[PDB]
């Protein structure tokens, strides 16, 4: 839900930790055109606590 | 002399080593992302999990 984004050489990585993340709200933020989960499955991202 | 009961005490060390190796070879990754079946079933999708 951001507007300002850096270029490809920059990352602006924000380490999300110490808080219980829910991967069910990301499907209501914006309609995505690509969803490639390597190693993990989109359906079971909720129960998995990385 | 504590080396007289050696033959009988080597039928036990071999069995213990065999059991210890058979148990330790469960935590070795044989080509998977981890060695826990629950982790394989939780992270990966059913196709790659198989």
């Amino acid at each position: 839900n951001a507007t300002t984004f850096a270029s490809v050489y920059a990352w602006n990585r924000k380490r999300i930790s110490n808080c219980v993340a829910d991967y069910s709200v990301i499907y209501n933020f914006a309609p995505f055109f690509a969803f490639k989960c390597y190693g993990v499955s989109p359906t079971k991202l909720n129960d998995l606590c990385f | 002399t504590p080396s007289a009961l050696g033959k009988l005490q080597d039928v036990v060390n071999h069995n213990a080593q065999a059991l210890n190796t058979l148990v330790k070879q469960l935590s070795s990754k044989f080509g998977a992302i981890s060695s826990v079946l629950n982790d394989i079933l939780s992270r990966l999708d059913p196709p790659e999990a198989e």
